C-alpha cells in the first residue's frame, strides 16, 4: 500500500499506572532501506509523546504542523495540554485535509497532566479518533500486534512486565512482518521518570 | 446653514436638506400632468422650444419602459434618462425571471428602493427627477403612480409636475374621472395644459400626450395627436 | 484643500492642470528644431558642482532607433513615461514587424497623459519634445502634462522660453538646412544661458533618414561650438 | 469625506513628524521598565500600575509576555494595543520554527516587529503603537541580550536601557552608576533596587509594587524565572540594610 | 486604500511634501564618499553613543551585495525598508542574469521605487537619502546618490546631512586630483573633512571602505588615531 | 460603500485618546451593576428600571450566559452590548468546535477584548461603549474580568460599574471581604446595589445571575421575590 | 458643547452623547402620524389614522399597515422611505428564517435581528441611520400575543401598551392613567379602548374612514385589516 | 460659496453649480457649426495655433465610416470618448453586422457621462460634441453637453462668441433643407466667418470641414480641398 511505501510500526499499550509507546527504527524506499535511526516518536511536552506512522513526509509535516499549534497554545495558555484536547486538535488538523489527506495514522500517548490517569488513543487518515484501554496499533502491519496484544494483554500490569510484555509483542510481530524492522524503540514513562530502552532486535 | 453639505447627515431640527434641495430643483422643470379614465392612463406634458433651434420632436420626456408601461419625467432629463434605464432592466429581469408582466406596485416599489438607496449615504446625491408610471392590464385596469426625489410612491387618479403643480390640480378634480373613457380625456388634457401659462412669461410651447389603456389593447404610445387633432379645435374654443 | 485635484474653475479650466503647467516653468530649457534634412534638438543640464558628472545626467533619452526625446521640470515621471513608451513601441514592433510612427508614439504617451486619479494618481508634471523620422520624412513633435499635443516646426520649453520661442520666430523659415539649424540653435542656448557655453553645458540630438542610428553628437559638439 | 480626514501620516510645516513624537509622550506617562548587564542572566524591572487592593493577581504576568520559549518582553504604554503585537509577535516567531526548526535569533524577529510597525507608519494611516517594549533573550551567535523597540520602528541594542520621563533619572543614576564585568545577578538585583527605590514614589518600596523576572541558561534550556515574592522581600530588606551601610557615613 | 493625494501640486508649481521632506534628510547625520583610482572610502559620522552602550546594531553603512556598499541620512526606519527591499531585488536579479549586479541597475531600482512611491494613493515619502558604492565593471569605481524625489545622480564625491553646504566647501578645496592620492590619504582627508563636522569629537567617527575586490571592512580607531596624529602633523608643518 | 477606511481615533499633543475618554464617560454614565466573586461562586446583579408602567421584564434580559458555565452583564447600551454578545458566541462555539471542550474565561477575555480593541483601531467606527463583567466557574477556581472600551482587561475580586460606580466601590472595600459563601455575596450585592439605586426596588427592577460550580445559574424573579423581600 | 465634529457624524461627543442618533428620534416627528398598540388578553390591536387632504389620491395604496408574513404585521411612522425599505428588510430576513430553520419565525428574533440591522447602520459613519420606528404584532404560542417596538438606534423592547409618533407622551400618559385598573380586555374592551385613547389624544371623534384597524387574535392567528364596515359598527358601539 | 465646492452637493437654489464651470468651460473652446441638409450632413469648425510657427489643434476628428464629431473643450476627455465611440461602433459591428443607429450611440454617451456627474469622486467631462450620421432616416445633427442632456437640432453652433451664429442659423434654417453640398458649405462658413473678428479674415489653414452623404463616406478636408470651398464668397460688408 501507499501505507506500505515506507514501512512502519507503532504500538501503544496502556499498563496500570503508566503507558508504553513503541515504534520501529526502519525508514527505507519500497524494497530498499537506508537508516537506522528514524524519529517516529515525538515529544509533546512532558509526560505525553505521540507516534507517527505511515508517508514519513506527511510524519514529519504533521509533527511539525502539530508542534506550532502546540507550542502557540502552550503560550497562549500558562498551563500545559490535556490529551483530550490534543486529540481533538489532531482530529481537527488532520480533518482540513479531508481531501487532499495525510497518509498517517497517528497514535497519541500521554498521562494525565493532574494525576497519573494514563491515555491511550488512535486516529484514522481523516480523523476519527478511538480511546480504547488496551492498547494500539498502527502502521503496515495490524493483524501480528492484534493477535500478539489480544494474547498478552493484562489489564492491571506494573512497568517491568508492561516492558516485557509489549517488548515480546512489537519483537515477534516484527520479525513476522517483512517492510518493517531494523530495531526497535521503546518508550516506557510514569508519572516519576521516563525510560528509553533500545532492544537488540533481528536485522534480517 | 453647515448642516446641508452631507446627504448623510441630519440637521438640529430633524430633517435632510440635501433631499429637499433635490425636491426643489424638479419646481422649475417643465409642468407634467397625468390622469385616468376608467379603462386607461393619460399622460400630458407641457413642452417648451427654447426659441427656434428645436426640430419638435427630439429628447421626448414620455419615455416608454415596458410593452405597457411608459414614464412623464420633468426634472433633469440626464437623470431621468439614467432611471429609465434602471427601470428598463428591472422589468426585464422580472419579465426573465417570471415569464409574464410585471405588475406596477412591485415595479415602483423597486424603483422607489433604489431612489431610496440613492438617498442614502453621502457617495451620491439624490435625484432631480418626479416622474409619473402608467399601466393597464385586463386583470388589474388602470393603475397611476407618482415617485417624489425622496423615494414615496404611492397612488393617484390624477397628478401634476412642475410650476402648476396645484395650479392644475385646482381643476383636474373637478373632472368627472370615473365615467369618462379616455377619448374625453385627451382633449381635457389639452385644454388643462393648453389654459396654463399661454403666453405670459414665455413665447410658445408644444404638446405631447401618452397613451395607455383598453383601446390600446394593453399598448403604451403615444397619441397620434394629429389623428383627431383634439386640442387646436378645441383650444380656441377655450380662451372664451 | 483649497479646491483640490477634481474641481473646475468659475470662469475656466481645472486648478491641478494649470499648476502642471506653471510648474513647467523651473525646468531646464531645451530647443528642437525640424527640418527636412532632420530633427536637431538640444538642452541645457544646469551642472552645479564639478563633482556633479556631466555625462550622467539625461535629458534626450532615446526611445526606438529613430526617436529621440526631450524633458523638462521633473525627472522620474518623465523616466516611468520613457519606460512606457519604449515597451510600447517594442510591443507595436512585436505585433507588426515595423516601426510605431511618432505621432502613434505620442498617442499611446498622451492616452495616460490625463489619467490621474486617485479614486476610482496625480498628474504628471514634464513638458515633453519628441523627435523622431516616420516615412513621411522627420517630424517634430511637442506635448504637454495637460495632453494637448500638437505639431511643431521649433519648439522651445521650459524656462526663458518666451525670448526663445521669440528669437527663434526671427531666424526661421520652412527651407532651413541642418548645420545652419544647429549653429542657430547653439545660439539661443548661448543667449538664454547664464554660464559660458563649453563642451559640458549642452548636448547635441540629431536624427537623420539617413543616420537613423546614433542621434547624438560627442565631443565634435567641441568642434561645433567653437566655430561661433 | 474629505474634510473629516486627519493628518494620519504627513509631514509637519516645519519639518518634524507629529504622530511619532506625540506616540512618545503617550508612552512618558506609563509603567517603568529596565533590564541591566548580565553576562551570564539578564533580568527586567516593572512597575505595578493599578496597584489597588480589590484585585486578583492570578495571572503570574503584568507586564511580561514569554514569547518564546527562550525569550520575553516587558511592555510599556496602551495594553491591548500591546497584546495585538504579543499575539502577531509569538505567531512570527513560531512560524518561524515552522519553517527552520531552529529557534528565533531574535534580531530579525525584532525587526519583523519593528517593521509591522513601520507599515503604519507611513502608509495604513490608522492609529500608530504608541508602545515601547523591551526584549531579553539568548541565542546561538551572540548569548544573552537587550533590545528597545521604538514606535519609530527603530530598534536599539542596549546594555541598559531606557523608558520615559519615570526613567530618564533612571538611566541617568545607571550611567552615574554604571558596571562592567560584573555578571553576579544579585549585585545587578540590588543595583535595580536601588533604581526603582530612587524613581518610583512608593515610600520604602513594598514589594507589592514591583514585578522582576530573570532568564538564566540552565545546562541546555535557558529557563524563564518569573520569581515569586518572598525573596523579593528579602532583596528589599537587604537594600535597606545597605541603606544602613549607606548611612554608616553619619 | 485611501483615495487622497499627498502630492498635489502648489499654487506656483511646487511640491508641499517631496522638496519639503528633504529637509528630514537636511536634519539628520552626516555621511561622505570619495572614489579613488581602486579604493572607494566613504563613512558616517555622529555615533553619539552613551558611553556605556552598544553599536554593533546602530550600523548605518550595510551592503546589498558583495560588491556594493550603503549609506543613509535622514531617518533611519525607510532606510531599513529600501535596505531590506534592495537586498531582496540584488538576490532577485542574481535569480536572474548571473552577473554581479551593477550599480546603476540597483539605483534605477531604488529610485523607481521611491518616485512610484510617492506617486501612489496616499503613502508618505521616504525622508532619506541613500549613497551607493560600487566598482563592477572591470572594478570601475563609482558612487550614486539619491533623492527623496527618486532622482539618481552620479557624483564623484558627495555630502549629506547635517552643514553638507560646510562640508562641500571643505571639498572644494579638497577637490584636487593630486589629493596625492594614495589609499592612506584618501581615508584620511575622507577624515579630516568629516573631522570638519560641527563638534569634531574624534572618537565619534565610523568609517569603512572597499579595495574594489575585496569585501567591507570596519575600521579601528588606533589607526585613525594615527591618521588624527599625521593630519595634525601636517598642519604643524604648513606652520 | 466607498471603504474610505481610516479611523477617527488620533493621538493629542497630551497623547491621549479623547473618543476612548468619552465613551468611558459614556459607559459611566449608564446603568449601575455589581458583581462579586466569592470563595465558591461569583455573583452578578444588575439593576433595571423601566421608563414607564406600561413595559415588560420578560423580552429584554441584561444577565446573559455565554456558554452554560459562563455569565456576562455590563453597565452601557444595549444595541452594541448584543452585538458584542453574538461576537461572543461565535467565537466560544468556534472554540468548542476545534478543541471539544468547554473554553475558559481568560481565553474568551483575550479573544473578545482582541476583538474590540481592533475596533477602536479600525476605520471610522466609533468604539463600543459597554463595560462588561465577565465571570465563570472554570476548573474549580472561579473568576471575575472585567473590560472596557479601550480593549483593556482586568481581574477582581468585587466591582461596580455605572452610576456612582465609585461610591458603590468604597462601600464594596468596607463591607465586602475575602472569603464568604454565594449567599452572602448575594447579601452585600443587593445591599451595595440598593446603596445607590431608586427607592422602589422590586423582583423586577433587579436582574441576578449567580455562578455555581455545577454551571452558570440565572435566579428567577420568584428565588428573587424569595430573597430581596427584605433582605435585612 | 459641540467638541470635533459631534454635530456631524458619529462619534462620541463630550459628556456621554451622540447626536445624530438622537437627532433621528426627532426624524419620526416630520411623519405628522399617530399610531397606537394594545395587548390585554389574546388579541392584539393596531390603530392607525391616515391623513389624505386630496380627492385625486388613493385611499387602499396609503396604508401603514404592513402584512410582513402570514401571522406578524406591523405598522410604520417616519418618513416614507425609511419604513418601506425597513419593511422589505424584515420580510427578507422572515423568509431567510423560515427557509433555514424550518418553521415560521417568532417575533421576538424578528424583532431582534432588525435591531441588529439597526446597530449595523448606526455602526459606521458615512450612512443614514432611518428614521423611522417599527412596532410590531403577532401571536406565538404558549406565550399569547406579542407587541414590540423598534427605534431607530437599535433599541427594541416588548410591552403591552404600546405608543410611538407625534403626541405619545401624551398617549403613554393616558395609557398609565388606563392600564392601571386591572380590568380584563375582552377585545372589544381593546378596541374601544385604543380607538377612544386616539380620540382623546386628537379630539377629533371621525369618521371610520380615517383610522386603519390592525388586529390578531388567539383565535385565528392570521394578521388581518379591518373593514370599513366592522370599523363603523366598533365606532358606533363606543357611541354614547 | 462653500456648498459650491463638488459634484455631489445640492445647492440651496437646486443648480449644481459644477456642471455650470464645466458648461462655461466647454464654453472656451474653439467654435464649431454643424447643420445638415435632407441628404448631407455637414459640420463645420475653426481651428486655432499656440503661436505662429506651430500647426493648428485639430477638431474634426474621424470616428466610423458614417459618424464623425467635432469637439471644444478638454481634448484628453475628448480622446477618451472618442475610444469609447469607435470601441461601442465595433462592437456592434462585430455582433449585429450592421452600422449603428445615431441615436441609441448618443443614449449609451449620455449613459456614459452620466455616472461620472452622479457620484463622488470623478468630475463631467469637458466636451464639445456634434455628432453627424446616418442611420435608415438619413443625416442626424446631435450634440451633447456635459450634463449629457443631449440635443436633435437642426443647426447648433456652440464655442466662442457662437450666438451671431445662431442668429446666421436662424435667418438661413427655411434655406438649408433644399440645397445641395456646395453653398451648403458656404452657410456653414457664412457662420464662421460671423465666428471672427471683424478687422481679419478665414484663411485656409484655420478651417475644416467635414461632410457624410447618404451614399457618401464620412471624409476630413484640410486646405487642399477647402481651397475649392473657399472660392464663391465675397468681402462682409464693411
Amino acid at each position: 500500500s501507499i501505507m506500505s511505501y515506507n514501512g512502519g510500526a507503532v504500538m501503544a499499550m496502556k499498563g496500570k499506572n503508566c503507558v508504553a509507546i513503541a515504534a520501529d527504527r526502519r525508514f527505507g524506499i519500497q524494497a530498499q532501506m537506508v537508516t537506522t535511526d528514524f524519529q517516529k516518536i515525538f515529544p509533546m511536552g512532558d509526560r505525553l509523546y505521540i507516534g507517527l506512522a505511515g508517508l514519513a513526509t506527511d510524519v514529519q509535516t504533521v509533527a511539525q504542523r502539530l508542534k506550532f499549534r502546540l507550542n502557540l497554545y502552550e503560550l497562549k495558555e500558562g498551563r500545559q495540554i490535556k490529551p483530550y484536547t490534543l486529540m481533538s486538535m489532531v482530529a481537527n488538523l488532520l480533518y482540513e485535509k479531508r481531501f487532499g489527506p495525510y497518509y498517517t495514522e497517528p497514535v497519541i500517548a500521554g498521562l494525565d497532566p493532574k494525576t497519573f490517569k494514563p491515555f491511550i488513543c488512535s486516529l484514522d487518515l481523516i480523523g476519527c479518533p478511538m480511546v480504547t484501554d488496551d492498547f494500539v496499533v498502527s502502521g503496515t502491519c495490524a493483524e501480528q500486534m492484534y493477535g500478539m496484544c489480544e494474547s498478552l494483554w493484562e489489564p492491571n500490569m506494573d512497568p517491568d512486565h508492561l516492558f516485557e510484555t509489549i517488548s515480546q509483542a512489537m519483537l515477534n510481530a516484527v520479525d513476522r512482518d517483512a517492510v518493517s524492522g531494523m530495531g526497535v524503540i521503546v518508550h516506557i514513562i510514569e508519572k516519576d521518570k521516563i525510560t528509553t530502552r533500545t532492544l537488540k532486535a533481528r536485522m534480517d | 446653514t453647515g448642516y446641508d453639505l452631507s446627504a448623510s447627515t441630519f440637521s438640529p431640527d430633524g430633517r435632510v436638506f440635501q433631499v429637499e434641495y433635490a425636491m426643489k430643483a424638479v419646481e422649475n422643470s417643465s409642468t407634467a400632468i397625468g390622469i385616468r379614465c376608467k379603462d386607461g392612463v393619460v399622460f400630458g406634458v407641457e413642452k417648451l422650444v427654447l426659441s427656434k433651434l428645436y426640430e419638435e420632436g427630439s429628447n421626448k420626456r414620455l419615455f416608454n419602459v415596458d410593452r405597457h408601461v411608459g414614464m412623464a419625467v420633468a426634472g433633469l432629463l440626464a437623470d431621468a434618462r439614467s432611471l429609465a434605464d434602471i427601470a428598463r432592466e428591472e422589468a426585464s429581469n422580472f419579465r426573465s425571471n417570471f415569464g409574464y408582466n410585471i405588475p406596477l406596485k412591485h415595479l415602483a416599489d423597486r424603483v422607489a428602493m433604489y431612489v431610496h438607496a440613492y438617498t442614502l449615504y453621502s457617495a451620491v446625491r439624490p435625484f432631480g427627477c418626479s416622474f409619473m408610471l402608467g399601466s393597464y392590464s385586463v386583470n388589474d385596469g388602470a393603475q397611476l403612480y407618482m415617485i417624489d426625489p425622496s423615494g414615496v410612491s404611492y397612488g393617484y387618479w390624477g397628478c401634476a409636475i412642475g410650476k402648476a403643480r396645484q395650479a392644475a390640480k385646482t381643476e383636474i378634480e373637478k373632472l368627472q374621472m370615473k365615467e369618462m373613457t379616455c377619448r374625453d380625456i385627451v382633449k381635457e388634457v389639452a385644454k388643462i395644459i393648453y389654459i396654463v401659462h399661454d403666453e405670459v412669461k414665455d413665447k410658445a410651447f408644444e404638446l405631447e400626450l401618452s397613451w395607455v389603456g383598453e383601446l390600446t389593447n394593453g399598448r403604451h404610445e403615444i397619441v397620434p395627436k394629429d389623428i383627431r387633432e383634439e386640442a387646436e379645435k378645441y383650444a380656441k374654443e377655450s380662451l372664451k | 484643500y483649497d479646491r483640490g485635484v477634481n474641481t473646475f474653475s468659475p470662469e475656466g479650466r481645472l486648478f491641478q492642470v494649470e499648476y502642471a503647467i506653471e510648474a513647467i516653468k523651473l525646468g531646464s530649457t531645451a530647443i528642437g528644431i525640424q527640418t527636412s534634412e532632420g530633427v536637431c534638438l538640444a538642452v541645457e543640464k544646469r551642472i552645479t558642482s564639478p563633482l556633479m558628472e556631466p555625462s550622467s545626467i539625461e535629458k534626450i533619452v532615446e526611445i526606438d532607433a529613430h526617436i529621440g526625446c526631450a524633458m523638462s521640470g521633473l525627472i522620474a515621471d518623465a523616466k516611468t513615461l520613457i519606460d512606457k513608451a519604449r515597451v510600447e513601441t517594442q510591443n507595436h514592433w512585436f505585433t507588426y514587424n515595423e516601426t510605431m510612427t511618432v505621432e502613434s508614439v505620442t498617442q499611446a504617451v498622451s492616452n495616460l497623459a490625463l489619467q490621474f486619479g486617485e479614486e476610482d494618481s496625480r498628474p504628471f508634471g514634464v513638458a515633453l519634445l519628441f523627435g523622431g523620422v516616420d516615412e513621411k520624412g522627420p517630424q517634430l513633435f511637442h506635448m504637454d502634462p495637460s495632453g494637448t499635443f500638437v505639431q511643431c516646426d521649433a519648439r522651445a520649453i521650459g524656462s526663458a522660453s518666451e525670448g526663445a520661442q521669440s528669437s527663434l520666430q526671427e531666424v526661421y523659415h520652412k527651407s532651413m538646412t541642418l548645420k545652419e539649424a544647429i549653429k542657430s540653435s547653439l545660439i539661443i542656448l548661448k543667449q538664454v544661458m547664464e554660464e559660458k557655453l563649453n563642451a559640458t553645458n549642452i548636448e547635441l540630438a540629431t536624427v537623420q533618414p539617413g543616420q537613423n542610428f546614433h542621434m547624438f553628437t560627442k565631443e565634435e559638439l567641441e568642434e561645433v561650438i567653437k566655430d561661433i | 469625506s474629505r474634510r473629516y480626514d486627519s493628518r494620519t501620516t504627513i509631514f509637519s510645516p516645519e519639518g518634524r513628524l507629529y504622530q511619532v513624537e506625540y506616540a512618545m509622550e503617550a508612552i512618558g506617562h506609563a509603567g517603568t521598565c529596565l533590564g541591566i548587564l548580565a553576562n551570564d542572566g539578564v533580568l527586567l524591572a516593572a512597575e505595578r500600575r493599578n496597584i489597588h487592593k480589590l484585585l486578583d493577581e492570578v495571572f503570574f504576568s503584568e507586564k511580561i509576555y514569554k514569547l518564546n520559549e527562550d525569550m520575553a518582553c516587558s511592555v510599556a504604554g496602551i495594553t491591548s494595543d500591546a497584546n495585538v503585537l504579543t499575539n502577531e509577535l509569538r505567531l512570527i516567531a513560531q512560524r518561524y520554527l515552522l519553517q527552520y526548526q531552529e529557534p528565533i535569533p531574535c534580531e530579525q524577529l525584532v525587526t519583523a516587529l519593528c517593521d509591522i510597525k513601520q507599515a503604519y507608519t507611513q502608509f495604513g494611516g490608522k492609529r500608530p503603537f504608541g508602545v515601547s517594549l523591551l526584549y531579553i533573550g539568548w541565542d546561538k551567535h551572540y548569548g544573552f541580550q537587550l533590545y528597545q523597540s521604538d514606535p519609530s520602528g527603530n530598534y536599539g541594542g542596549w546594555k541598559a536601557t531606557c523608558i520615559g520621563n519615570n526613567s530618564a533619572a533612571a538611566v541617568s543614576m545607571l550611567k552615574q552608576d554604571y558596571k562592567e564585568g560584573e555578571m553576579t545577578l544579585k549585585s545587578a538585583l540590588a543595583l535595580a533596587i536601588k533604581v526603582l527605590n530612587k524613581t518610583m514614589d512608593v515610600s520604602k518600596l513594598s514589594a507589592e509594587k514591583v514585578e522582576i523576572a530573570t532568564l538564566t541558561r540552565e545546562n541546555g534550556k535557558t529557563v524563564i524565572r518569573v520569581l515569586k515574592q518572598k525573596e523579593v522581600e528579602q532583596l528589599i530588606k537587604k537594600h535597606e540594610e545597605e541603606e544602613a551601610k549607606a548611612e554608616r557615613e553619619k | 486604500s485611501y483615495d487622497r493625494a499627498i502630492t498635489v501640486f502648489s499654487p506656483d508649481g511646487h511640491l508641499f511634501q517631496v522638496e519639503y521632506a528633504q529637509e528630514a534628510v537636511k536634519k539628520g547625520s552626516t555621511a561622505v564618499g570619495v572614489r579613488g583610482r581602486d579604493i572607494v572610502v566613504l563613512g558616517v559620522e555622529k555615533k553619539s553613543v552613551a558611553k556605556l552602550q552598544d553599536e554593533r546594531t546602530v550600523r548605518k553603512i550595510c551592503a546589498l551585495d558583495d560588491n556594493v556598499c550603503m549609506a543613509f541620512a535622514g531617518l533611519t526606519a525607510d532606510a531599513r525598508i529600501v535596505i531590506n527591499r534592495a537586498r531582496v531585488e540584488c538576490q532577485s536579479h542574481r535569480l536572474t542574469v548571473e552577473d554581479p549586479v551593477t550599480v546603476e541597475y540597483i539605483t534605477r531600482y531604488i529610485a523607481s521605487l521611491k518616485q512610484r512611491y510617492t506617486q501612489s494613493n496616499g503613502r508618505r515619502p521616504f525622508g532619506i537619502s541613500a549613497l551607493i558604492v560600487g566598482f563592477d565593471f572591470d572594478g570601475t569605481p563609482r558612487l550614486y546618490q539619491t533623492d527623496p524625489s527618486g532622482t539618481y545622480h552620479a557624483w564623484k564625491a558627495n555630502a549629506i546631512g547635517r552643514g553638507a553646504k560646510s562640508v562641500r566647501e571643505f571639498l572644494e578645496k579638497n577637490y584636487t586630483d593630486e589629493a596625492i592620492e594614495t589609499d592612506d590619504l584618501t581615508i584620511k582627508l575622507v577624515i579630516k573633512a568629516l573631522l570638519e563636522v560641527v563638534q569634531s569629537g574624534g572618537k565619534n567617527i565610523e568609517l569603512a571602505v572597499m579595495r574594489r575586490d575585496q569585501s567591507l571592512k570596519i575600521l579601528n580607531p588606533e589607526e585613525i588615531e594615527k591618521y588624527v596624529a599625521e593630519i595634525e602633523k601636517e598642519k604643524e608643518e604648513n606652520e | 460603500e466607498r471603504g474610505y477606511s481610516f479611523s477617527l481615533t488620533t493621538f493629542s499633543p497630551s497623547g491621549k485618546l479623547v473618543q476612548i475618554e468619552y465613551a468611558l464617560a459614556a459607559v459611566a454614565g449608564g446603568a449601575p451593576s455589581v458583581g462579586i466573586k466569592a470563595a465558591n461562586g461569583v455573583v452578578l446583579a444588575t439593576e433595571k428600571k423601566q421608563k414607564s408602567i406600561l413595559y415588560d421584564e420578560r423580552s429584554v434580559h441584561k444577565v446573559e450566559p455565554i456558554t452554560k458555565h459562563i455569565g456576562l452583564v455590563y453597565s452601557g447600551m444595549g444595541p452594541d452590548y448584543r452585538v458584542l454578545v453574538h461576537r461572543a458566541r461565535k467565537l466560544a462555539q468556534q472554540y468548542y468546535l476545534v478543541y471539544q471542550e468547554p473554553i475558559p474565561t481568560a481565553q474568551l477575555v483575550q479573544r473578545v477584548a482582541s476583538v474590540m480593541q481592533e475596533y477602536t483601531q479600525s476605520g471610522g467606527v466609533r468604539p463600543f461603549g459597554v463595560s462588561l463583567l465577565i465571570c465563570g466557574w472554570n476548573e474549580g477556581r472561579p473568576y471575575l474580568f472585567q473590560s472596557d472600551p479601550s480593549g483593556a482587561y482586568f481581574a477582581w475580586k468585587a466591582t461596580a460599574m455605572g452610576k456612582n460606580y465609585v461610591n458603590g466601590k468604597t462601600f464594596l472595600e468596607k463591607r465586602y471581604n475575602e472569603d464568604l459563601e454565594l449567599e452572602d455575596a448575594i447579601h452585600t450585592a443587593i445591599l451595595t446595589l440598593k446603596e445607590s439605586f431608586e427607592g422602589q426596588m422590586t423582583e423586577d427592577n433587579i436582574e441576578v445571575g449567580i455562578c455555581n460550580e455545577a454551571g452558570f445559574r440565572r435566579l428567577t424573579p420568584t428565588e428573587v421575590k424569595d430573597y430581596l423581600a427584605a433582605i435585612a | 458643547s459641540s467638541a470635533g465634529f459631534d454635530r456631524h457624524i458619529t462619534i462620541f461627543s463630550p459628556e456621554g452623547r451622540l447626536y445624530q442618533v438622537e437627532y433621528a428620534f426627532k426624524a419620526i416627528n416630520q411623519g405628522g402620524l399617530t399610531s397606537v398598540a394594545v395587548r390585554g388578553k389574546d388579541c392584539a390591536v393596531i390603530v392607525t389614522q391616515k391623513k389624505v387632504p386630496d380627492k385625486l389620491l388613493d385611499s387602499s395604496t396609503v396604508t401603514h399597515l404592513f402584512k410582513i408574513t402570514e401571522n406578524i404585521g406591523c405598522v410604520m411612522t417616519g418618513m416614507t422611505a425609511d419604513s418601506r425599505s425597513q419593511v422589505q428588510r424584515a420580510r427578507y430576513e422572515a423568509a431567510n428564517w423560515k427557509y433555514k430553520y424550518g418553521y415560521e419565525i417568532p417575533v421576538d428574533m424578528l424583532c431582534k435581528r432588525i435591531a441588529d440591522i439597526s446597530q449595523v447602520y448606526t455602526q459606521n459613519a458615512e450612512m443614514r441611520p432611518l428614521g423611522c420606528c417599527m412596532i410590531l404584532i403577532g401571536i406565538d404560542e404558549e406565550q399569547g400575543p406579542q407587541v414590540y417596538k423598534c427605534d431607530p438606534a437599535g433599541y427594541y423592547c416588548g410591552f403591552k401598551a404600546t405608543a410611538a409618533g407625534v403626541k405619545q407622551t401624551e398617549s403613554t400618559s393616558f395609557l398609565e392613567k388606563k392600564v392601571k385598573k386591572k380590568f380584563d380586555w375582552t377585545f372589544e374592551q381593546t378596541v374601544e379602548t385604543a380607538i377612544t385613547c386616539l380620540s382623546t389624544v386628537l379630539s377629533i371623534d371621525f369618521k371610520p374612514s380615517e383610522i386603519e384597524v390592525g388586529v390578531v387574535t388567539v383565535e385565528n392567528p392570521k394578521f388581518r385589516i379591518l373593514t370599513e364596515a366592522e370599523i363603523d359598527a366598533h365606532l358606533v358601539a363606543l357611541a354614547e | 460659496n462653500q456648498y459650491d465646492n463638488d459634484v455631489t452637493v445640492w445647492s440651496p437654489q437646486g443648480r449644481i453649480h459644477q456642471i455650470e464651470y464645466a458648461m462655461e468651460a466647454v464654453k472656451q473652446g474653439s467654435a464649431t457649426v454643424g447643420l445638415k441638409s435632407k441628404t448631407h450632413a455637414v459640420l463645420v469648425a475653426l481651428k486655432r495655433a499656440q503661436s505662429e510657427l506651430a500647426a493648428h489643434q485639430k477638431k474634426i476628428l474621424h470616428v466610423d465610416n458614417h459618424i464623425g464629431i467635432s469637439i471644444a473643450g478638454l481634448t484628453a476627455d475628448a480622446r477618451l470618448l472618442c475610444n469609447f465611440m469607435r470601441q461601442e461602433c465595433l462592437d456592434s459591428r462585430f455582433v449585429f453586422d450592421r452600422p449603428l443607429p445615431v441615436s441609441r450611440l448618443v443614449s449609451l454617451i449620455g449613459s456614459k457621462t452620466q455616472i461620472p456627474t452622479q457620484r463622488y469622486g470623478r468630475r463631467p467631462y469637458g466636451v464639445g460634441l456634434l455628432i453627424a450620421g446616418y442611420d435608415d432616416m438619413g443625416p442626424h445633427i446631435f450634440q451633447t453637453c456635459p450634463s449629457a442632456n443631449y440635443f436633435d437640432c437642426r443647426a447648433m453652433s456652440i464655442g466662442a462668441r457662437s450666438q451671431s451664429a445662431r442668429t446666421y442659423l436662424e435667418r438661413h434654417m427655411s434655406e438649408f433643407m433644399e440645397c445641395n453640398l456646395n453653398e451648403l458649405v458656404k452657410h456653414g462658413l457664412r457662420a464662421l466667418r460671423e465666428t471672427l473678428p471683424a478687422e481679419q479674415d478665414l484663411t485656409t489653414k484655420n478651417v475644416s470641414i467635414g461632410i457624410v452623404g447618404k451614399d457618401l463616406e464620412f471624409t476630413i478636408y484640410d486646405d487642399d480641398d477647402v481651397s475649392p470651398f473657399l472660392e464663391g464668397l465675397e468681402e462682409r460688408p464693411q
